[PDB]
């Protein structure tokens, strides 16, 4: 004791969202490198908005401590600009620069590239599906409009009639009224990003209004969520599973915080303690971990108090085009470590800890081949939507200033109740104006 | 003996309530089971204490705790030692610019505090003491320093300097007295001093939030603030109310033992 | 005479000289950095702007707004700090049967974490679990409406900082000799013209001093704010403003124009208190 | 203005200490009734009490028959001065004198004329407008006679208001508070520590001690006869000389030889129960040198010798401690007054004589002197009253 | 113990503020000298300037031949005992004793049995283990008289000792102070104001005034022979009854006649340049009521009648206030004294009768004054000396 001596720590910074399944993937990784150096995982804030917040102050302020950040999917067009993200073109081993690009689905690889050169490595992606009660609603609706009847079908029965939406004034807003205006038919900037292209185009305008016209009939409904201005991923995951509502928007994490979450006790409507064959079934940490068949047990008596579908549509006729997320690991220019980091993040995102991280923390991989395997697709049902969703799927507009830009958005469809469309559509533009001229403060 | 006893009792005891309810709230939180957690009874139902285990099964706290106090330390040592060579030259001594000397040394005590964390981090990201002691122990001296100075400049004018004269008249060696008969006469000052200004550097936030990264240099309230939960998927509320409860009753613990003191530090004398 | 000169010349100066080089060496650093478009995104292309990251404060809106916020939160939280605050200082110096327990549990609020009691009164708020959120009429949630999530704000900061307030009433209490309150009492004092025509203008320098720290205190409001709400939906206060606009705006050439603006007004705030109404230190 | 009833009026401690034990007295209209006693003995017990500040553990008080066990000090219509000078030091001296009279609600104008008629009372037009600060010690003790006067309570109640002044100043405003009760004829509660002030001042005097009155008549009355051995070593200034005998059926076996008494005086002395030990006091203004008187006063007087141990100048008269022929006087109840200054007995077997400065023996020189015998202080071995007066029923 | 001998010390105040004017004295061993006076006369400064804390421009002062004129405090070996009663509260009785010994690089045994010693001398060996908060303020004159005796200096320097203790308390104490001083023949200065101290312990009793020695010497003296109207006036309980009149070579042409005196007087008055105004001085003790003493004496004393305002009963003796139609006593000397009393004119020229008790002088009834014809001096109102005393340059 006294000095603690050992060999190199690459730090791993990864949101709380995800902690426990990327420090178990960390366990993993330090077996493959022997005792060459070793991981150690660090949490940022579970919010997008803040969590660039954390590394863009540790960045700046020189904290050679930070050697690999898991940076959100809309980032890239900015740390690489600002000097930080090193490109994978100087990794010292020469290995990254292709191992990005070898089994990686073409989909989320094209929002790490920035001026044609990648800057880090897509470890997982995201899409949102739609979650409700089989038990109570039936034929889910696949379509607003038939969210918010079914939602007053179910309010005048005297039922769970929330809709457990992510409404809070962060990133998860824009996601949603970014999906909403482009399955619409519109977008926020142009192609690249130079000049709003909000309400400008008759058409463009009409879909705009359309989108903040959903935004608005929900919340503002008979038995809403009364604090529905101030939800995000967990809160929505937590006030679908206590019972409080029968539909819910939310990406895919929410089946295995299901299934660990009822299994611990928690969800009332899907007890799982009184089955002896789930006894010992939980790890001792907390994670879910069944052997092969307990899996089974669980997920069978799941498959009637529970369920998913495709999001829902705009208008009945067109599909839905939801917008992407995920997951990119890039290695710091702060690092002192530059060759052991770049070794670590290959070494964190195979075929192994895809798998893992898949079908126990609910993340979806990014291996395109991960998803034709019979046993995976045996474990992680929702792999075809994901699949499908991903195809179509409705990209942010990735310029250097996005993240000025979604702020300003967030402002000002801050509280959802409090929204006029016809007035509120052509004051966005003033402020993606702004954003894009980088003018005023932002709040 | 009968009005005024029930009187007083009754009315004493509303205080009581007043300053206990909003940690008994929290306290009954902390030991909810994850399930019953959600439902708004006031007294808890099987209690358990799984959200302190989880809590102390870990090293988040106890690496934040260790480094606020060790920051306290340090930064009241130096205060104290660079504030009592002042105020004791300001209560006995009268150079010209006195009374601005104490008026800045009141008014920079409740400084704005967000007008130095622009220049400070542009200032210590370009130095090397982004995150590190010194690099906190050097903004909380501009809150340390002229609380020290005003306390002990308070405490000293209470002196009775004049047996200055009086070991000057039965003994010698003036030296001698500072040393020996006003040096006993000033150790209480220094060690009420000493508490208060400990006490003051635990309640910042946005300093020790805007200038600490990582284990090595983060604080408790930055520690709580930014903590979720024990587990990812649980319902965090049972998991940060022990967590706050945790980080919250040392500082607790110490101004109960040290009451007596504070409250004859901060009432200058009186009581 | 000069050799105490020479002394105090000695004794005062590295406490001056620390309290220079780290107060007033960062805010002419700011004062500087006003004039740049310096960016962080950006290091190596600033350039010398002049007034251009006043005029973008000042006409600007979320400036106006977080002023009007952080003046009402504090003119409203002290006031009501120090009302709460006299009643409990008479309580306890005039209590009976125990002062100790009163001064116990007093201090208990004094030393608790300004975090853990902003977490106390966001779960108390909260619905469904809340026992304050229990009692407003069904499906209210106050922590999304602006005025009463200003409310609770309120609520937190008067409950956390009254017994500093308290305390310092206390002091300037104990220096009355209960021989005038006696008087009083004999000439006809009705317990309340007793109060408001001799303790009062009594301890009129104590309240001034008071004061001015509660009220220089709560201008720089920013833990409660932070965590019950966080500054969203307009109710953030003027460090808020800046803690985003240099952290999420990157923006150093303004987010140090809003620091000399906030230390300029807190500097007006001191100048009243100063000039008028007295507030002298207690030396004298 | 109305006589104050008393009623087993008494103070005492759930904490075990009694203050008072079941007192009647009352305080006649315009009587310059004075208290005066040992500290604690009761007197701020009493007169707190009185103003209600103090509750009563039983008994009741009544100012002519009303109700005040119960009354608010506010609604009992009286007034007093603090030995402290109460004083506001915010509020000017006019509105320190005002401010009862804000307080009743009175017409502004009329107040400030009431003001300024005491204010000219007590010649202090030029301080009403100063601060206490800018006021002297007397100044500050005439704001606070003034802030009492104006109200025309029922009774005032002065405590010591003189005691922390030089003592030219205390005998200058004692004459005028004399002047001043008696012009306005009210009644007034004088409590203190020293008998000098109600000697002087006193229409009659209650000595107090421990919750006991032991005495309430005239200051005269207190000077001639000393209703028990605590009075006499209390009252006067100094103590009258006290000398120890044994009962003899013709007066007395002093020290310094045979002292008989007149009939009467056996007689009132052989009616109290028959001590072992008396205690003989006389007063030092009463021993004087034989030398100097004439032959008439020897005829009743025991002369005998002595020597001096101490010579001073005291002015007019002197003030002489001898060594005198006179053991230690012994009594159960002469203990408890003896412990009182610290060096008790230590000058014992040399007492003083008060005699005119003319005389010039000094130390060493054994003067022969000669007092009036039936000027003794006569006290029981057991109740030491004076037994010169019959044990009262 | 060593001689103190004075020499023209002279000041510089930084505001040129004259506090001293040529002192020369020599304050003798064995003696209790006395400093007496007002405020800022001196008395405080000039025993700083002993014990050197103020320094002078020019002048001497010797304590054993040597020059002490800037000797340290530390060297001077004086103790010295301060109002403030001087107590280090961190130090318990012994130890708060003991503190100069062990200063003075002493033995501890015999440092600790010389305190033992020295707390019997005082009697504190019973608390010597407290400290001075936890023990009455006599108690700690006790402490601070504990300091004094232990060092053994050359000269004590006890200041007002007896400032915040009670009449009888301080009377005993001073007399106790006199005693040991006699047991020690220590070199005192007992800076003092109350007179009643400054005459009943005093060898060589010394007045100040502004910085002026009016009058050095024997209690006595001053008293019978008041060098002048400040000393007249300051020194008397009460003061000399003064009263004006017109110069008269063969007498003194009074208010109410001429007074018939011995001529000598006359002549020692007529040996200075003739004053314009004078006043007549007789203390309150010689007047006497002449409805008890016969004319006798009173054949060559001028006689004359007073309306008597106010009286007091002493016991012992009977003291008068009267009021006559003679001119206000105005003095140059007496006028510099005016700021000091404060009821001013209210009763000028009324004086009192030291008489005994048998004198019954009705209220407000003009009676004539008796009195010994030569008991009276004459002092001019120009120069304010006691004329009856001449003029030695
Ligand atoms: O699936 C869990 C993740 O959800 C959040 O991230 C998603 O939501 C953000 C905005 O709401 C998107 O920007 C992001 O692309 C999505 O992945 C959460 O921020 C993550 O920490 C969770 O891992």
């Amino acid at each position: 004791c006294g000095a603690d001596s050992q060999g190199l720590v690459v730090s791993f910074y990864t949101p709380a969202t995800d902690g426990a399944t990327f420090t178990a993937i960390a366990q993993r990784c330090n077996q493959q490198f022997g005792g060459r150096f070793t991981i150690a995982q660090v949490s940022l804030p579970r919010s997008p908005n803040e969590q660039r917040l954390q590394l863009a102050r540790r960045l700046t302020g020189n904290d050679r401590t930070l050697d690999v950040m898991a940076l959100d999917v809309v980032w890239t067009a900015e740390f690489a600009e600002a000097g930080w993200a090193l490109p994978l073109s100087d990794d010292p081993a020469g290995l990254a620069e292709n191992d990005a690009v070898a089994d990686t689905l073409p989909g989320p690889l094209a929002t790490a590239g920035w001026n044609h050169k990648l800057y880090a490595a897509p470890v997982t992606t995201n899409t949102q599906l739609l979650w409700y009660r089989p038990d109570l609603v039936n034929s889910p609706p696949t379509d607003w409009n038939a969210m918010i009847a079914e939602a007053a079908r179910l309010h005048a029965a005297g039922e769970p009639s929330w809709i457990a939406v992510q409404a809070n004034q962060g990133e998860g807003l824009v996601v949603w009224f970014n999906t909403l205006l482009v399955s619409a038919g519109g977008s926020v900037l142009s192609e690249d990003g130079r000049h709003v292209t909000l309400t400008d185009t008759p058409a463009h305008r009409a879909a705009t209004v359309s989108a903040l016209q959903i935004l608005k009939s929900v919340a503002t409904t008979p038995g809403a969520d009364p604090s529905i201005t101030r939800t995000e991923e967990g809160s929505a995951r937590l006030a679908f599973e206590q019972g409080k509502a029968a539909l819910e928007v939310n990406w895919p994490f929410v089946f295995a915080s299901m299934l660990e979450n009822a299994v611990k006790g928690g969800v009332p409507f899907l007890p799982l303690n009184r089955i002896p064959q789930l006894a010992g079934s939980i790890n001792d940490i907390g994670t879910f971990t069944p052997s092969d068949e307990q899996f089974r047990i669980a997920y069978d008596a799941s498959q009637q108090v529970f369920g998913f579908a495709p999001y829902p549509a705009v208008a009945p006729g067109q599909p839905a085009k939801v917008t992407i997320g995920g997951l990119n690991l890039a290695v710091a220019k702060t690092t002192r470590h530059r060759a052991e980091a770049f070794e670590a993040v290959r070494c964190l995102r195979d075929q192994h800890n895809q798998r893992y991280v898949s079908l126990e923390g609910g993340l979806p991989a990014v291996r395109a081949s991960l998803y034709s395997d019979p046993q995976f697709q045996a474990k992680y049902p929702m792999h075809a939507i994901i699949r499908q969703q991903l195809t179509d799927a409705a990209v942010r507009p990735a310029t250097p200033v996005y993240q000025a830009l979604s702020i300003r958005l967030a402002a000002v469809l801050s509280p959802i109740t409090e929204i006029d469309p016809e007035s509120t559509a052509d004051e966005l533009a003033a402020q993606a104006q702004k954003a894009i001229d980088g003018m005023g403060l932002l709040p | 003996g009968a009005r005024r006893a029930t009187y007083w009792a009754v009315l004493d005891t509303l205080v009581v309530g007043y300053a206990l309810l909003p940690v008994l709230w929290i306290f009954s939180l902390s030991l909810k089971p994850t399930s019953t957690v959600k439902d708004g009874k006031l007294i808890p139902s099987t209690v358990t204490f799984d959200n302190y285990r989880g809590i102390f099964r870990g090293d988040l706290f106890s690496s934040a705790l260790i480094n606020s106090i060790g920051i306290g330390l340090i930064t009241t040592v130096i205060a104290v030692v660079l504030g009592a060579m002042a105020a004791y030259a300001v209560a006995r001594l009268e150079f010209p610019g006195k009374r601005l000397l104490i008026g800045a040394a009141l008014l920079i005590t409740m400084f704005p505090s967000i007008s130095l964390v622009t220049p400070l981090f542009n200032i210590e990201r370009a130095i090397g003491l982004f995150d590190t002691w010194p690099g906190l122990i050097l903004p909380y001296i501009t809150f340390a320093l002229p609380l020290a100075i005003y306390t002990l400049s308070a405490f000293f004018r209470e002196i009775p300097w004049d047996l200055e004269k009086a070991a000057k008249m039965d003994g010698a060696t003036p030296g001698q007295a500072f040393r020996k008969v006003i040096v006993p006469l000033a150790a209480p000052g220094l060690v009420t001093a000493a508490i208060l200004v400990f006490i003051f550097a635990w309640n910042d936030l946005l300093l020790a939030l805007s200038l600490t990264a990582t284990k090595a240099a983060i604080t408790a309230p930055v520690a709580i603030a930014n903590f979720t939960g024990s587990s990812q998927f649980e319902e965090p509320t049972g998991s940060i109310a022990a967590g706050a409860i945790v980080i919250t009753i040392p500082i607790i613990v110490f101004v109960l033992i040290f009451q007596r003191r504070i409250v004859a530090g901060l009432t200058s004398g009186a009581v | 005479r000069m050799a105490e000169r020479r002394l105090a010349f000695m004794l005062v100066a590295p406490a001056a000289m620390l309290m220079v080089a780290v107060t007033a060496y960062p805010i002419g650093y700011a004062l500087w950095l006003s004039l740049q478009r310096n960016n962080l995104a950006t290091p190596n292309d600033t350039a010398f702007i002049g007034l251009g990251n006043y005029h973008t404060i000042l006409i600007d809106r979320y400036w106006w707004t977080a002023l009007a916020v952080t003046l009402a939160i504090t003119a409203v939280s002290v006031t009501i700090e120090f009302v709460l605050g006299l009643a409990l200082a008479l309580v306890m110096h005039r209590t009976l049967i125990g002062k100790g327990l009163v001064r116990t549990a007093v201090l208990i609020p004094y030393g608790i974490v300004t975090v853990v009691a902003s977490y106390s009164w966001y779960y108390a708020w909260t619905p469904g679990t809340g026992y304050l959120a229990n009692l407003l009429p069904y499906d209210s949630a106050p922590l999304t409406q602006q005025i009463p999530s200003l409310g609770i704000v309120v609520i937190a900061e008067v409950w956390k900082t009254t017994p500093f307030m308290s305390l310092l009433l206390l002091a300037g209490l104990a220096l009355v000799p209960e021989d005038l309150l006696r008087a009083a009492q004999v000439d006809g004092a009705s317990a309340w013209r007793r109060l408001t025509k001799v303790i009062l203008p009594m301890i009129k320098p104590a309240i001034v001093v008071a004061l001015l720290f509660r009220t220089l205190d709560a201008f720089r409001i920013f833990d409660n704010i932070y965590v019950l709400t966080g500054g969203s939906n307009n109710t953030g206060s003027v460090s808020i403003l800046g803690y985003d606009n240099l952290f999420k705006g990157f923006n150093v050439g303004l987010g140090s124009a809003i620091s000399v603006l906030i230390f300029g007004c807190v500097a007006v705030i001191a100048f009243i208190f100063i000039k008028l109404f007295g507030a002298a230190a207690p030396g004298g | 203005m109305a006589e104050i009833v008393l009623d087993h009026v008494n103070k005492s401690y759930p904490d075990g200490h009694t203050a008072v034990r079941d007192l009647n007295l009352t305080i006649a209209d315009g009587e310059f009734l004075i208290l005066v006693g040992p500290s604690g003995c009761g007197k701020t017990t009493t007169l707190n009490m009185i103003a209600g500040l103090e509750d009563i553990s039983s008994g009741e008080l009544r100012i002519a028959g009303e109700r005040v066990n119960e009354k608010a000090p506010k609604d009992r219509d009286i007034a007093m001065v603090f030995q402290s000078y109460a004083l506001y030091p915010h509020m000017t001296v006019r509105q320190n004198i005002a401010f009862p009279l804000t307080l009743a609600k009175m017409r502004k104008a009329d107040i400030a004329q009431k003001v300024s008629e005491t204010a000219k009372i007590l010649d202090l037009t030029n301080l009403l407008d100063r601060k206490p600060s800018q006021l002297s010690g007397g100044q500050r003790q005439r704001v606070a006679m003034g802030r009492a006067i104006v109200r025309h309570p029922k009774a005032f109640l002065m405590d010591e208001p003189l005691s922390n002044l030089d003592a030219k100043l205390r005998v200058q405003m004692r004459g005028e508070i004399a002047q001043l009760q008696r012009r306005l004829g009210t009644t007034t509660v004088y409590v203190t520590h020293d008998q000098t002030e109600a000697m002087t001042l006193g229409d009659r005097v209650v000595v107090m001690y421990g919750g006991i009155a032991q005495q309430i008549g005239t200051p005269e009355e207190l000077y001639e006869r000393p209703a028990n051995l605590f009075v006499a070593g209390f009252i006067g200034s100094p103590a009258m000389n006290f000398f120890p005998a044994r009962l003899t059926a013709i007066g007395l076996t002093l020290p310094f030889g045979e002292v008989t008494l007149a009939p009467e005086v056996q007689g009132v002395i052989a009616a109290h129960p028959k001590p072992e030990n008396v205690i003989v006091g006389v007063r030092p203004e009463h021993i004087q040198d034989a030398a100097l008187i004439d032959a008439y006063q020897r005829i009743r007087a025991l002369t005998f010798q002595v020597k001096v141990n101490l010579v001073e100048s005291l002015g007019a008269d002197k003030y002489l401690y001898f060594t005198t022929e006179s053991p230690a006087v012994h009594s159960v109840q002469l203990d408890e007054l003896a412990e009182v200054e610290g060096e008790s007995a230590l000058h014992e077997n040399q007492f003083v004589a008060r005699v005119p400065a003319e005389s010039k023996v000094a130390i060493g020189q054994s003067v022969e002197l000669a007092f009036d015998t039936a000027r003794l202080a006569v006290f029981d071995a057991d109740s030491g009253a004076n037994l010169t007066i019959p044990h009262r029923a």
